[PDB]
């Protein structure tokens, strides 16, 4: 089949050099013009660039946002497309895709999560949400990076559990606020995997 | 200039029912060859974008027959003959006449359709240990509401609120909002919504 | 877009072509997709219970028309009278008749010893064949539950017991549901758990190729991923050779002398046959054996013939040409034809004149015309699936077998074109450069011709090849009875004294992943194939020494019980990590989860024996600070070992410190958690 | 001589006299009467149809399964016309017994 | 010339598309071509003929 | 369903005018640049010209053989393609055909036997072909135009009958030489349909 | 320059047997797109052409599965996997890279294949009444020959015309009527062929 499998995501500080590789197996790599479409977390897709086919010249067209910063290449005998991401800034935290068409995006690959944050690996600051008088929840403010997983009654309660998608502060940290809704005295255990800091939270009004 | 393409950004679909996303372009996408240069892409929630339709009406192979394509040079249409549970996501109307295209468009936010719900506004004052910690986070969790078009204010004003929303769940098919007012030491010393699940402003404070 | 005047439309053309290439490959995967013959099981007469025995009747030119069956206690007395118009007399004085009719295993198939007396022998043999065809295609017969898999059985409703209005004593409600043709394909889909189109077709003597055609056309589309297509005619009462004899259609000696001057009529016999069929790119993607591919099939009624039983001469040419234009082939590709060859004096001259008109049209190489019935007998509704077992063992034995009774070729046919070479001798048929294709044709009394084009299996160059000799796996025997399990190790033993040097790994792959997990299990891990052969002979007598016998009720659900302390020996798993990396690595994760919470690691502990553990700062057992984590690490790595060998617990229970290992493997405590 | 399938769905049942004992006038035709086989070929013979004439045995679903087989002989195109259909006339009380 | 590749690679696209429009309506007629019920004969219980 | 039915053939003299109409029903006429090709009797196809799509604009590309002589047009509201043939010459005796394409001639018309000959309608000069001592035949020399029908024993003998294809002389006339092969005393009949001149021939060595 | 494309101009086919017409182009027909610009046309005898395969390998709808296309722009090979009575005529290899295209090529003259037949030469001296009509036509008939690669010379040359019929059905041969439309005097002063049905020149005269 055509499979554009990608590789090369990771965590860097603004101003680094990162590699994005697009392994194309299933089609003649030299006929298509691979392109790289960026999708910042939770917004619409923005097209980064694309290299023309070697037979179409190989001229690489980039965006206005990343001209002079990113450069895109391709190789047939090794059959890989490259997004060379230089001088990254905070905007490059995103899921970069590799489609097989300049004007006709096709396979799209899988989705390489690249993150450009200035933060360091710290566990959660688990802050509970006391009920007004109702629902019971708990914050996970100031953790980094994503993964994160929050259960209630340690994975016993699954009905009513809403693990709000995480949120980025200006400081580069993450904040999940997981909340259950049930009338009552409940526990929330957050496990920040990169640092392995499991904190537990007992909540009352 | 550039082709500006818009769509019914918040189109609801109910399973088993034909639906219709539309696209409207400022310029004419019918190029001289008689072939429209509009493409329909699908990004299923948390997956790689898919190519549904190319050249306005032609359907890409491997794409369910449901997605049908049509349109003139300005107004266009995608007619899903049968919406199931995989037909939901973001439908991007993406031109081809003027490459480059910095954006894929806002995209049609498709949702599994039910009736209107009741936003469960739950003002949760910050735990005081947090004030002992150096920050303040009063959270106004709205829960179980659909559609997701709710303003959420912070008065008594707003401008320090940051947004957290999950996609549609399965057995209730609603949305949930975590509007966090991250905050600082002193200025701790109210939230409401204008979702169409209600009409009057419902203001409850910490 | 930019360069020249084409950088965008030449992407929509690339896509409109790879969509046209993928939409015209969908049309050739829906009407012409090769249907692989995954396996064939057949109870043909001549004692034939399996195709290998069948390649041992065609290859030696043995006729299997012996005589009328006395195993059912027929009234042969009256079947014969000098006056040949007696209302109850039969003219076939012989015929191919099996003794597997008055024989069945009710207990195995879940039917009571009263529900089975009522089971029509047609169905009874078809149930046995449904289990075999799967047990020789690899597919475990009990693994196909709720799986789309059609049963397409061809059956001439035949009359078994007391009339449905004269119900027996024990057989009463089950006399209609065990005899209705409806429940021959249906009993199979019930016992085997299949959920697919379970249709029992009936087209007289072409109900096997019609069932094969109706299954191929149910596969090309996709309604059943797999399909058992076949047909049986086991004649319980002498009611068919006493009517067919009333139209004077039978031969006085029971031989179907096909295309021979001595042709007398049908030599009516009785038999069975089943083909496991799957789309060729579903039997290659799943690894199922592919014996031959059914390229195309066609069904075509005789129309307004000169009699209902009378054959049409230009309705066979339109079915030898519909199956020849639905397979995408031509009349010059088919090397040999398994024709009906009924042995009739006005049906063979009409069949062959339809074979000089659809095949023998300027044939560069003579068509090898042959008839299974001659060596067997008109297998009636089993003929057509006994021709796709004859011409699928002709694929895989590199030989066209004989047509046993046709030296004096009939003088009513024109064999002057030199385009058809009746198989009076074994004609070699090796794998050349052009694919080996054959045609099997079954035309019936009802006037429903059927023609199916077979092609040889795509030459598998490598497939599952050889790697290296290593640790031997259990030889997994199981049966539904303590006397059937002795017969399993009285038939695998023979299948190895007849075929010696058979790789042990191969007798432990197609016996474990090739059979059902039946109640009475006798698995055994054998060092050598003679060690095995030894245990096989022991189990024939029921004597288990070196064999792991047991009894079950489709039980499953193992429980990992975890001893706390007292199970340690001086060399716990010294070589268990030196033989497999599924225990060394299983120890590795525990070790790296024990490194931050223990100094001495478990790696050199169990590596060294006690005689050599005295010099590595770790006593044999007294070091509770070291051996307790070692115990836990050995415990968890071993549990991961059984899980890696498909042993998953329905419950984990720990004794004192085996509680720690049980919690680690249950998921409630992480590897590092319980290790710490 | 037209491509026109006949897809009848029946059940064996029991009509005449048990074929082993034959009959007086119905001797060679007893077989040609008691066979769901010719219950689709007889029709394709009288009218002259040259389409696939198959008989279906799935009991209480024979007819609907016969329309299925006919529908796909028209989707594929094997027969340009088809006569699908099922009959259960019960000439004996055997089934109610 | 023929308007290089503007009136050619777009002349082959109205075939590779118009062939895809006719090789996909063959798949919708090989699987879901709606068959008619041209006539209905019935001899059913009662006076039904 | 698509079809490109033509009209406008006939008999003219070198230096005249003639109209060729291409009725297109089944496709949007304005989309395809339509060509006009020509089969001279019994030789390969030669492309006369083509008009580009009205949507594309473009021009009308003709051959080197007919530039300044032929002109091609198209109309959508009346949906007809035109080959206007002017200043004709002997070369235009041929089967002009109108194909839907300018590079990819997908659909075709049946072909119009447009004929440019200086001859007039005259019957055959039926001249027999006496056997050497064998086959028996008869000429049809100097007839015009084609149709022509020669049978033997007045349509009784059909085995061995080889009607020899129309041959044109430099004078603009036609010559068929129909001959049967059978050992013997035979009748050949010729009927020039445009002039209705049925001549009969009895032949002996 | 121009692309010069040649083929096996006189390829014989026998029914039921796979055949293979080939095309050889001087220049390269593989354009940047990765798509060959060669087309295969069929003019069945006395009919309007229809497309068979486009872009080198793609086949045009309505063309049976028989007509396959394999090879590169330079050396192509239309592969008929099953030649029937419909797979006969003239197969034109027709490029698309350079269009102006004055010709469709010589075209592959396809014929139903048999063995080689002996041409039956009949010299038929002109009827003398023709010599009383003002012309002379000695006709050298060549009946029942295949292949058709035989010419007729006039010795003892140049006024000869040509009349071949296409291949018949039950004999699958050709027949030639080489005509010497001639004048009054010069009659008072022989034909033969070099068909490979024979080898030696067979000269019989009026």
């Amino acid at each position: 089949e055509v499979q554009l499998v990608q590789s090369g995501g990771g965590l860097v500080q603004p101003g680094r050099s990162l590699r994005l590789s697009c392994t194309a197996s299933g089609f003649t790599f030299g006929d298509y013009a691979m392109s790289w479409v960026r999708q910042a977390p939770g917004k619409g897709l923005e097209w980064v660039g694309f290299i023309r086919s070697k037979a179409y010249g190989g001229t690489t067209e980039y965006a206005a946002s990343v001209k002079g910063r990113f450069t895109i290449s391709r190789d047939d005998s090794k059959s890989i497309a490259y997004l060379q991401m230089n001088s990254l800034k905070t905007e490059d935290t995103a899921v970069y895709y590799c489609t097989r068409g300049g004007t006709l995006f096709d396979y799209w690959g899988q989705g390489t999560l690249v993150t450009v944050s200035s933060a360091s690996t710290k566990g959660p600051s688990v802050f509970p949400l006391a009920p007004s008088s109702a629902a019971l929840g708990c914050l996970v403010k100031d953790y980094f990076p994503e993964p994160v997983t929050v259960s209630w009654n340690s994975g016993a309660l699954t009905s009513g559990v809403h693990t709000f998608p995480a949120v980025l502060q200006s400081s580069g940290l993450y904040s999940l606020s997981s909340v259950v809704t049930v009338p009552s005295t409940y526990i929330c255990n957050v496990n920040h995997k990169p640092s392995n800091t499991k904190v537990d939270k007992k909540v009352e009004p | 200039d550039v082709v500006m393409t818009q769509s019914p950004l918040s189109l609801p679909v109910t399973p088993g029912e034909p639906a219709s996303i539309s696209c409207r372009s400022s310029q004419s996408l019918l190029h001289s060859n008689g072939y429209n240069y509009l493409d329909w892409y699908l990004q299923k929630p948390g997956q790689s974008p898919q190519l549904l339709i190319y050249l306005g009406s032609n359907r890409a192979s491997g794409v369910p027959d449901r997605f049908s394509g049509s349109g003139s040079g300005t107004d266009f249409t995608l007619k899903i003959s049968r919406v199931e549970a995989e037909d939901v996501g973001v439908y991007y109307c993406m031109q081809s006449l003027q490459t480059p295209r910095l954006t894929f468009g806002p995209g049609t936010k498709v949702d599994i359709k039910r009736t209107v719900a009741a936003p469960s506004v739950f003002i949760f004052p910050p735990s005081d240990e947090q004030l002992k910690s150096g920050t303040a986070s009063v959270v106004c969790l709205l829960n179980n509401f659909y559609p997701r078009g709710a303003k959420v204010q912070w008065k008594v004003q707003s401008g320090n609120s940051q947004e957290s929303v999950t996609e549609q769940d399965s057995k209730d098919s609603t949305y949930s909002l975590s509007s966090t007012l991250t905050l600082s030491k002193a200025d701790y010393e109210a939230c409401e919504v204008t979702h169409q699940g209600l009409s009057s402003p419902v203001t409850k404070s910490f | 877009m930019a360069s020249t005047d084409s950088e965008k439309v030449a992407e929509y053309l690339r896509r409109a072509t790879l969509d046209l290439r993928a939409a015209r490959q969908r049309i050739r995967e829906l009407e012409g997709e090769p249907v692989a013959v995954v396996a064939m099981a057949c109870r043909l007469p001549g004692g034939v219970s399996t195709p290998e025995e069948f390649w041992e009747l065609l290859s030696e030119g043995r006729d299997a028309v012996a005589g009328l069956p006395t195993d059912r206690g027929w009234d042969l007395d009256s079947l014969f009278h000098p006056d040949p118009t007696r209302s109850g007399t039969a003219h076939q004085r012989g015929g191919g008749f099996l003794t597997e009719a008055t024989a069945f295993d009710p207990a195995f198939f879940g039917m009571s010893p009263r529900e089975a007396l009522a089971v029509d022998p047609q169905q009874r043999l078809m149930l046995e064949l449904s289990w075999e065809v799967l047990e020789r295609a690899g597919i475990p017969p009990t693994s196909l539950q709720a799986s789309p898999t059609g049963v397409f059985v061809g059956l001439i409703p035949q009359e078994y017991g007391p009339r449905l209005a004269e119900g027996g004593e024990g057989v009463e409600g089950y006399l209609m549901t065990g005899t209705t043709t409806s429940v021959a394909s249906g009993r199979i889909a019930y016992t085997l758990g299949l959920e697919g189109p379970a249709i029992s077709v009936d087209t007289a003597c072409s109900s096997s190729l019609v069932a094969v055609h109706l299954a191929c056309q149910s596969l090309r589309r996709g309604e059943s991923s797999l399909a058992m297509a076949g047909g049986v005619t086991v004649m319980p009462t002498p009611g068919m050779l006493v009517d067919f004899s009333r139209m004077n259609s039978l031969a006085p000696d029971g031989r179907c002398k096909a295309f021979s001057a001595g042709a007398n009529g049908f030599g009516m016999a009785e038999g069975a046959g089943m083909l496991l069929l799957e789309r060729l790119s579903d039997a290659r993607r799943n690894g199922h054996p592919v014996l031959a591919v059914l390229r195309g099939t066609a069904v075509n009624s005789d129309g307004a013939s000169n009699g209902l039983s009378a054959p049409n001469g230009r309705a066979q040419v339109r079915v030898i040409q519909q199956a020849l234009a639905e397979s995408g082939l031509g009349p010059a590709d088919i090397d040999a034809v398994e024709a009906h060859g009924t042995g009739t004096r006005l049906g063979d001259p009409i069949e062959a004149r339809a074979l000089f008109e659809a095949y023998g049209r300027d044939r560069e190489q003579p068509l090898h015309l042959g008839s299974v019935k001659s060596n067997l007998g008109h297998t009636q509704a089993a003929a057509g699936v006994a021709g796709v077992i004859k011409m699928v063992l002709a694929m895989r034995a590199g030989t066209l077998p004989r047509t046993l009774h046709a030296s004096e070729r009939s003088k009513e046919i024109d064999w002057s074109s030199g385009a058809i070479s009746l198989l009076d001798e074994p004609e070699p048929w090796p794998a050349g450069a052009r694919p080996r294709r054959a045609g099997v044709s079954s035309f019936g009394i009802s006037g429903t011709n059927a023609h199916a084009i077979i092609e040889e299996a795509p030459q598998v160059v490598e497939g599952e090849r050889v790697e290296a000799g290593d640790v031997v796996a259990p030889w997994v025997l199981s049966a539904s009875s303590a006397e059937g399990l002795r017969a399993q190790a009285a038939r695998l033993a023979a299948h190895l004294r007849e075929h010696p040097g058979q790789d042990p790994r191969d007798i432990a792959y197609s016996l474990a992943t090739g059979r059902a997990a039946l109640p009475h299990r006798a698995a055994f891990a054998p060092v050598d194939e003679s060690a095995a052969l030894r245990v096989l002979d022991g189990l024939a007598t029921g004597n288990a020494d070196g064999a792991a016998v047991g009894t079950s009720r489709a039980q499953q659900r193992a429980v990992f019980v975890f001893p706390g302390q007292g199970w340690q020996w001086a060399g716990m798993a010294v070589d268990l990590l030196d033989t497999s990396p599924v225990f060394a690595a299983a120890l590795r994760e525990c070790a790296d989860a024990l490194e931050p919470h223990l100094d001495f690691e478990v790696i050199p502990f169990l590596r060294a024996e006690a005689a050599r553990r005295e010099q590595d700062a770790a006593l044999s057992t007294e070091r509770v600070d070291v051996v307790q984590p070692v115990m836990f690490a050995v415990m968890v790595s071993l549990a991961s070992m059984w899980r890696a060998h498909g042993v998953e617990p329905a419950a984990v229970i720990g004794h004192s410190q085996g509680e720690i290992a049980a919690a680690c493997v249950a998921g409630a405590l992480s590897l590092d958690d319980a290790a710490r």
